[PDB]
């Protein structure tokens, strides 16, 4: 029951961070796939 | 009466087994999921095959042969058509590749 | 900086859905192009575009290595000479930090000129000192 | 350390780390060196260089004073690596990374 239980507990903090990992490794790859446009602004008026 | 390919633009980067395209302005253009060869020389060819097409013009290529042979700046031709190979009872007993080459 | 009035008016317009020569796919480097193109089609002359980007491909074989970098096309004596739709663009690239599609800029600009005046343009390509024969 | 001369301004700070806008003419500031953040006129702080990006902005590790640093701020380069004290008038002391007492 003490190494069931450690491992049960080990699994789950194992669980969170790769789930975790995968959104941001996908929001990181939706954020480099997009590309900033030219900025259509009155760059002489500054 | 000449062999007239179809260029379709310049290989702009390589990243191991895949590539990426730029196309020259003015030109026909390459269909979705269609094979292109990228001219590593003036008689070689590596076989590509379209995998997306941004809206920046720039397409992405998944390499399958003479990987080594491919540097940036190569002109590209496109075939226009899917990828064909052979079959019929004469290849049994042959040893092939995806693209049918023995 | 001080504009000409009518870059300003078109700089402000939606020129980029108005019609071209051309159908070319959007990009970076298509917008500054078909900017150029739309100005120098108000006054019709459009050679004085291509002598602009043959002096600044002239003037950047002496300019330091990476100056698209650390560029000021203000301070710059070179791009001083240049027509004002051309130095509007390049202040318009230094701003965006994108003077480095100069070279692909031009290409685009030749492309709708010589769509617009009829022209086809067919590369030969011939191997380093080989080009001496053309004749075939 | 010894400062040499402006290598930019301070632009964004994000916990410990920062970055880094080229001066005028982009100087230039080896990699992984140490470089001196004008916190005040009279104290800088250390930053260690960790990226040297093409746009020419520089990645900064700050060190100690973080709080002090403010976008802005000019940045010196010392040009070399981090070199700390050694020998026997160090034993008996109490010192941090950068060697200070």
């Amino acid at each position: 029951q003490q190494r069931t239980s450690s491992l049960y507990n080990k699994t789950r903090q194992f669980g969170i961070t790769a789930a975790l990992i995968e959104i941001l490794s996908a929001m990181s790859s939706l954020e480099g796939n997009a590309m900033k446009g030219v900025r259509r602004n009155k760059f002489w008026e500054g | 009466f000449f062999k007239t390919t179809e260029m379709i633009g310049y290989v702009h980067s390589i990243d191991g087994t895949i590539a990426t395209l730029i196309p020259a302005p003015g030109n026909p253009g390459v269909a979705y999921n269609t094979i292109i060869q990228i001219q590593v020389s003036p008689t070689t060819f590596a076989a590509g095959l379209v995998f997306n097409l941004e809206k920046d013009g720039r397409i992405g290529i998944i390499l399958m042969d003479n990987i080594t042979e491919v540097q940036s700046g190569q002109k590209v031709m496109a075939t226009g058509q899917l990828l064909h190979i052979p079959v019929g009872a004469g290849v049994l007993g042959k040893v092939v590749n995806p693209l049918g080459h023995e | 900086y001080t504009p000409p009035e009518g870059l300003k008016k078109l700089y402000a317009s939606d020129f980029e859905n108005s019609k071209y020569p051309l159908n070319i796919v959007p990009s970076d480097s298509v917008l500054f192009a078909k900017f150029l193109y739309k100005a120098a089609e108000e006054k019709g002359n459009f050679d004085n575009i291509l002598s602009d980007f043959q002096k600044i491909a002239a003037a950047a074989s002496k300019l330091p290595i990476f100056w698209e970098r650390t560029a000021v096309v203000e301070k710059i004596p070179e791009f001083k000479q240049l027509s004002e739709p051309t130095f509007f663009t390049l202040v318009w690239m230094q701003n965006n930090g994108m003077l480095e599609l100069i070279q692909e800029v031009a290409e685009v600009y030749e492309t709708f000129v010589n769509a617009k005046q009829k022209k086809a343009v067919a590369k030969i390509f011939v191997a380093p000192g080989g080009e001496k024969n053309v004749e075939e």
